[PDB]
């Protein structure tokens, strides 16, 4: 006999079935030996069924310290219509203590209960068998153990002040958490975390000390519901008032409600209340009156993280409601929306005004700035924007400067997130500041002279008619379109030749430029080494095939050489034999043409 | 974003990739040997400092960038076209500057600049270049995406998408009834129309409304009308 | 219809922990918080992710969509530290012992412990399941990445009303999205190449000025180090 993996077999070794069905409070076994106390080796107290009236049990190493991971589960059950009251003595531990206990057997196991670092309390349960589950969080030695008795009672006998009168000493007393939402409550002592939302005392003790319900403080991302489910209510000749204190603390608090069910299913809403009333206990007070049972649910609407709703202290009264001694709650104000487009002020920045002060500039500028600056000067002069200190977020908020004059403005640079920033200088007489943020976590800002002049930031012309590069260094002679390299930028050897009388962008007549005088070349040694040669002068690719046209250029001609050491020869002498201007064409670099190894499936 | 297809090796070698931070943020062209072009919507507010933009040409694969066709590259000079607003959605053209040059290995090309007297017809097929996503709001395709969309006119695309200006300066393109588009999932890059010859630059991808959404072309910058400016950065 | 930006913009969000393989998450049944693998055999996080089950998965892209490069830990064993209260978050970190080894790939690794605190400055990368989109009322799939640098620490002890302890400094801000990125009660923050914070607590989900709170772990690597050495 053989069963398969993931299940075991019975006493009677009939049939195979999943060991997680064993000693769960529900018979599966054939001859019933799944319940059978010695098969349960509860290891713990040595006992599984608690079929009396009364009884008790232990944990594993009650006296000393524990260093063995046993799990342990209890089943207690008793008569139909008696209901189980647990009672706990010693729950002082550093975690390690989780507790299971869930009501009934099979699918009802859920999220009745899961405590843990607390003392349960008396615990109530409204079923004929009650499942309890002790789970070792660790195995270091680190935990003591626990002992808990029961009793059993007549739960019908009870009357509608009990089932109703909760201070949550103790647990939920009588309160059955409902089952048709996602996710039911739990039970909290002292603060809880997730500060700035769910409470951080206990209303019925009026400090840590106390114990409470509320919403799990779990670090979830979803909208849960949680409800709250009581027992039915018996007919009464005068009408009840229902007492009971909320706790509605979170930016994220959806809506907290409740629904009064009869057997008439005439549903109805007496409570509601919305938004966040910040860290404050807030009395609640309906009236109800049913000719027939009813039952008072507690629905709790939970939105994503720091949505915590917590309830305390319900009680059931006699006769109308009195005066409220405590008001209704007040809601947390919103900031305002009013206008957040932006602040304008400033909005000419010009004439020998002295530096720019927002007034907030140490501590922070208004969000969601879309404000400009305009910096003008007169007809001839620029603008110069020497920063002061700056100091900015990451990329999100931006400082532009425009110097266009108009909507056709011409951006020079853009200047965001701390450390130094080097001054812009402008081209025309009107530099556009733009200092877009965004609507949150703004900066100190920044602040600058705007004093400029005439021809500032344009470096000094170079004297003795030296050539000026883009940097402003001296290229007198050596570096003029000559292959050399003077300045770091290069642009001392800008293209000086260029098509003449051409028809294309390729085709054209040759001239050139050694220095400073603009000349064609001569066709005396005219050849395909200095067709490539003026190619590359040109930013062109292979030689192409020219055609002389004829001799209409009377200046000083340029005779072309080539050189064995790769240089192109450019005399600049009125020497050539039957001389004949060259059409000069030469074909396209290499384009985005797809040269690859490129191939298709013939398929 | 649904609409491209997974495009060959070496198919498109002007087509190159931008790092910012080790995340690919923006897409740029190969225009020369030392410069690229690329869109000026990415560079807004990351040119204080070029030092964290790193280019990678030849890229066709990003878990990949070890293979020799494929040179990393690093780039020290990013400038932007005057001309850009961010509010008239005009000119956003950008160029960064190499380390030092590169080279031409049959994967590392560059990309041919519109010609004067150049005419382009709407209704043609001109590829995009990119690595969209697979939805909307997805995440970067590993593999290089190429589509076609058909040329449109500055007259429709203002009809079809009153909420821009668009103006003579841009070209937008799209489908009547959508399906195909790159306006959402990255940068795009370069838009590129063959003539036979010589793939020339198109467009640069730009700003959009919405993806695959009908009536809704992508814009592109008008590159015909950015000749002379790009050409002041070559060897 | 623009729901995030009608131009090209994405925010620098890093591609699914893109080079940043130091990136956890933990299970129970949903996500709910992350760590640092610190190495092999351990993971640091805050201490108030407590649960009965928690499993620890490594170098997840997707929420929904598997790579194959994602492994599925047990949690072992969970300790906390004896000092760690339950209603003040002074200590806030916890060190979760992984069942298995873990697989060292190009989305997996471990993070060295650091050997100095930095001042202010620094450069951190915090990774947690935040809103990577401009605005909407969804919750994206995207796994959220974003640089910040160290704030100083008598700023921000005078910027929180007294509620920043010895252990408590200020590293991120996630600014934008449609309510922010907040912290995700968790996940690595790694600064220079050291796990500086572990994601304690904030005011509210980053709205403005206190962005959030950040537990220092270089006043408790000898408690690391006392817990890796006991449970080996
Ligand atoms: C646990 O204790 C509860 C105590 O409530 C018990 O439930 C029932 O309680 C009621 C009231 O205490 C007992 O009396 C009944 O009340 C109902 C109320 O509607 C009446 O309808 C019943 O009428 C019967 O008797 C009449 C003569 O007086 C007859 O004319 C009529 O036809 C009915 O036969 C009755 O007065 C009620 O007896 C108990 N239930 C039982 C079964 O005794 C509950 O039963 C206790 N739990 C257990 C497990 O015993
Ligand atoms: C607590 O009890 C209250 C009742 O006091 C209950 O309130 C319900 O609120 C909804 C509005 O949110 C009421 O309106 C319903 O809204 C749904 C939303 O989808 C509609 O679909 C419903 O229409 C149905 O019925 C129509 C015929 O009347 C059909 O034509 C239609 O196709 C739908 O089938 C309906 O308009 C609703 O009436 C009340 N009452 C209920 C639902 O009994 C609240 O939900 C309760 N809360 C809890 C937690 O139990
Ligand atoms: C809880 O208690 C409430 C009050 O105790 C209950 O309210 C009852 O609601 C019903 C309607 O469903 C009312 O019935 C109406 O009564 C009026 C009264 O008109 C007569 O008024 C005087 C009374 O002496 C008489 O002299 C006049 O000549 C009128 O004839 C009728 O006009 C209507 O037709 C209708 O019958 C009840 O009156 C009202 N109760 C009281 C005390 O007023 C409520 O139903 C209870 N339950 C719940 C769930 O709330
Ligand atoms: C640097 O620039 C600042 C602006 O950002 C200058 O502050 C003042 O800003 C206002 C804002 O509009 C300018 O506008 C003027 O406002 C005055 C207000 O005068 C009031 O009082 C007179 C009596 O003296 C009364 O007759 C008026 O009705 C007002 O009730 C107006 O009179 C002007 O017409 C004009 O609208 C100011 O020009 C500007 N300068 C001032 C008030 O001196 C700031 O002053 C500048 N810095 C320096 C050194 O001048
Ligand atoms: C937070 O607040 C707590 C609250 O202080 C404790 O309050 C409880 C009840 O509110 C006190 O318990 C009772 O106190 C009375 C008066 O001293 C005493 O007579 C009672 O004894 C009866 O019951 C016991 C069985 O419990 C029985 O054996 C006796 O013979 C008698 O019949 C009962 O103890 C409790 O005494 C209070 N605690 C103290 C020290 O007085 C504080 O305790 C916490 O310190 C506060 N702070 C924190 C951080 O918790
Ligand atoms: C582009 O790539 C090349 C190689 O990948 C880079 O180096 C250049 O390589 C060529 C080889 O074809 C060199 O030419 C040869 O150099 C050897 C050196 O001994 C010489 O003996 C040969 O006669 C021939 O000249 C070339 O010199 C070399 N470049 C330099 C500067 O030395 C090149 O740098 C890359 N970048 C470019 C071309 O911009
Ligand atoms: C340029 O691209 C467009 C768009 O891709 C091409 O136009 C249309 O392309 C679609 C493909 O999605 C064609 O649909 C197909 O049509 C055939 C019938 O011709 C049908 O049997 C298929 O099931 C499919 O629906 C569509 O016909 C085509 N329209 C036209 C007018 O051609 C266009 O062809 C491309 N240009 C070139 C030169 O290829
Ligand atoms: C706006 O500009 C402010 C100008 O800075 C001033 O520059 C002059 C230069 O002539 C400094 O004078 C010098 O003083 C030295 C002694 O400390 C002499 O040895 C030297 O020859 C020269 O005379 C001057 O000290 C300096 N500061 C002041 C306060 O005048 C600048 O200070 C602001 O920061 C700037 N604001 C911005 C950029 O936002
Ligand atoms: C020089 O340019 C001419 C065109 O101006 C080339 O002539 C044609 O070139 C094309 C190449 O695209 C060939 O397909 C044709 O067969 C050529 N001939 C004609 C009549 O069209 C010529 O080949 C170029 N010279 C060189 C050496 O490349
Ligand atoms: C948006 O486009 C409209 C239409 O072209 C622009 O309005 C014209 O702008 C030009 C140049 O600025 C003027 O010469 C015309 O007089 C304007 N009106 C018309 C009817 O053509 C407008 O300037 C653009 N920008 C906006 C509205 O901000
Ligand atoms: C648990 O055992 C201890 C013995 O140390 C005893 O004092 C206590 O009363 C027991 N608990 C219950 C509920 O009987
Ligand atoms: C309301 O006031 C009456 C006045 O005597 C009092 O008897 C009753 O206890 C109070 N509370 C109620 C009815 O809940
Ligand atoms: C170029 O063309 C103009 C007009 O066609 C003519 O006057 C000029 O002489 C030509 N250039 C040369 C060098 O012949
Ligand atoms: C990465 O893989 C691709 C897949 O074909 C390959 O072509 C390439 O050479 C590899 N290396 C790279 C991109 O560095």
């Amino acid at each position: 006999i053989e069963c398969l993996p993931g299940s075991s077999p019975c006493t009677d070794a009939l049939t195979c079935i999943k060991a997680d069905l064993f000693c769960d409070g529900e018979v599966n076994c054939p001859d019933g030996s799944d319940e059978d106390n010695k098969m349960c080796a509860t290891v713990c107290d040595g006992r599984f069924l608690l079929t009396g009236s009364s009884g008790s049990f232990q944990a594993t190493h009650y006296p000393k310290p524990s260093e063995t991971s046993v799990v342990c589960q209890w089943i207690i059950r008793v008569n139909q219509g008696l209901s189980i009251k647990l009672s706990f003595d010693d729950f002082n531990t550093y975690y390690t203590d989780i507790l299971d206990i869930y009501e009934g057997v099979g699918s009802s196991k859920i999220l009745r209960a899961s405590i843990w670092e607390t003392n349960p309390g008396t615990i109530r349960i409204f079923s004929n068998q009650v499942t309890a589950t002790f789970l070792i969080e660790s195995d270091e030695s680190d935990y003591v153990g626990f002992n808990a008795t029961y009793t059993a009672f007549n739960s019908s006998e009870l009357n509608n002040y009990e089932k109703i009168n909760c201070n949550f000493e103790d647990g939920f007393c009588f309160w059955v958490q409902d089952l048709n939402d996602d996710n039911e409550w739990e039970r909290i002592q002292g603060s809880t975390f997730s500060p700035f939302t769910g409470p951080n005392f206990d209303h019925t003790f009026g400090n840590a000390s106390g114990f409470y319900i509320s919403t799990p403080t779990g670090p979830g991302g979803r909208q849960e519901r949680v409800g709250l489910l009581s027992l039915p209510l018996d007919p009464t000749l005068e009408p009840a008032c229902l007492s009971f204190w909320y706790h509605m603390y979170g930016e994220n608090v959806h809506k907290l409600s409740i629904n009064i069910s009869n057997d008439q299913n005439m549903e109805k809403t007496v409570f509601q209340k919305e938004g966040n009333y910040g860290d404050n206990w807030n009395y609640g007070q309906v009236t109800l009156n049913e000719t027939v049972k009813f039952k008072v649910a507690f629905n709790a609407f939970k939105n994503k993280i720091l949505s915590d709703i917590a309830l305390d202290d319900i009680s059931l009264t006699y006769g109308i409601c009195n005066g409220s001694l405590y008001p209704e709650p007040t809601l947390v104000p919103t900031p305002p929306p009013e206008l957040p487009t932006d602040c304008g002020g400033p909005f000419e920045l010009w004439e020998p005004n002295t530096t720019f002060s927002s007034t907030n500039f140490p501590n922070s500028y208004p969000n969601l700035a879309f404000c400009v600056w305009i910096l003008n000067a007169q007809k001839g002069k620029n603008i110069q924007l020497h920063f002061q200190e700056f100091d900015l977020a990451n990329i999100n908020d931006v400082v532009e400067i425009r110097d266009g004059e108009e909507a056709d403005s011409l951006l020079l640079a853009v200047y965001t997130g701390p450390g130094p920033v080097k001054d812009v200088f402008s081209t025309t007489n009107r530099m556009t500041v733009l200092l877009i943020t965004n609507d949150v976590l703004a900066r100190g800002g920044f602040k600058a002279n705007f004093t400029t002049g005439y021809h500032l930031g344009i470096p000094e012309p170079c004297k003795a008619d030296h050539f000026q590069c883009k940097n402003g260094e001296c290229v007198p002679l050596v570096n003029l379109c000559d292959g050399h390299l003077h300045c770091e930028d290069g642009s001392d050897e800008a293209d000086c030749v260029r098509f003449f009388n051409g028809t294309t962008n390729n085709n054209g007549l040759v001239r050139f430029r050694i220095q400073s005088i603009w000349h064609t070349a001569c066709a005396e040694n005219w050849t395909t080494q200095i067709s490539n040669d003026v190619c590359q002068l040109l930013g062109l690719g292979s030689g192409n095939s020219s055609k002389p046209i004829f001799p209409t250029d009377g200046g000083p001609f340029v005779k072309l050489n080539t050189a064995p050491d790769g240089h192109l020869i450019l005399t600049p002498s009125q020497q050539c034999l039957q001389d004949s201007l060259i059409r000069l064409q030469c074909n396209h670099k290499s384009c985005g043409k797809k040269l690859a190894a490129q191939d298709i499936t013939p398929k | 974003i649904v609409g491209g297809s997974n495009a060959k090796e070496g198919a498109w070698p002007w087509v190159v990739g931008l790092y910012y931070g080790g995340r690919l943020l923006c897409g740029a062209s190969l225009v020369s040997s030392d410069w690229l072009v690329s869109a000026a919507a990415c560079v807004y507010g990351r040119n204080l400092e070029p030092s964290k933009w790193t280019a990678i040409l030849g890229l066709h694969m990003k878990s990949n960038l070890t293979s020799p066709q494929t040179v990393p590259r690093l780039i020290d000079e990013i400038v932007i076209n005057p001309h850009y607003n961010r509010r008239r959605k005009d000119n956003a053209i950008a160029m960064m500057h190499l380390e030092f040059k590169v080279n031409y290995t049959d994967y590392i090309q560059p990309i041919c600049l519109p010609e004067e007297n150049q005419v382009f017809p709407p209704g043609r097929n001109c590829s995009i270049a990119g690595w969209g996503t697979v939805v909307y709001q997805g995440t970067t395709a590993n593999i290089l995406q190429e589509a076609d969309v058909p040329l449109l006119s500055n007259e429709r695309c203002q009809q079809q998408m009153p909420e821009y200006n668009i103006t003579e300066n841009m070209i937008c393109a799209g489908y009547e009834e959508g399906g195909i588009d790159s306006c959402q999932g990255d940068a795009g890059g370069p838009l590129m129309c063959q003539e036979n010859n010589r793939w020339f630059l198109a467009g640069v991808t730009s700003f959009g409304y919405k993806c695959a959404l009908p009536n809704r072309p992508g814009v592109y910058a008008r590159v015909s009308r950015f000749t002379e400016w790009i050409q002041s950065f070559l060897h | 219809a623009p729901f995030d930006d009608d131009d090209k913009i994405v925010g620098g969000y890093n591609c699914e922990e893109n080079s940043v393989p130091y990136q956890v998450s933990l299970n129970s049944g949903y996500h709910f918080c992350g760590g640092s693998l610190i190495n092999e055999q351990w993971v640091v996080s805050a201490g108030h992710c407590y649960k009965s089950r928690i499993q620890v998965r490594l170098g997840e892209h997707n929420i929904e969509v598997l790579e194959g490069n994602e492994q599925f830990i047990n949690a072992a064993k969970i300790i906390r530290h004896p000092q760690y209260d339950r209603k003040t978050l002074n200590n806030d970190i916890m060190l979760i012992k992984l069942s298995s080894r873990a697989v060292i790939n190009a989305r997996v690794s471990t993070i060295s412990l650091p050997t100095a605190p930095p001042a202010t400055g620094t450069k951190c990368l915090i990774s947690g399941w935040g809103n990577t989109a401009s605005s909407g009322a969804d919750y994206p799939d995207e796994l959220q990445c974003l640089d910040a640098p160290v704030l100083s620490q008598a700023k921000c002890e005078a910027s929180y009303p007294g509620k920043i302890t010895s252990n408590m400094f200020c590293v991120g801000f996630l600014e934008g999205g449609k309510d922010s990125c907040q912290g995700d009660s968790g996940g690595p923050v790694v600064c220079n190449g050291q796990l500086q914070g572990v994601v304690s607590w904030g005011d509210g989900c980053a709205q403005k000025n206190k962005p959030g709170v950040y537990t220092k772990v270089y006043n408790y690597v000898k408690w690391i180090k006392n817990t890796i050495a006991a449970n080996s």
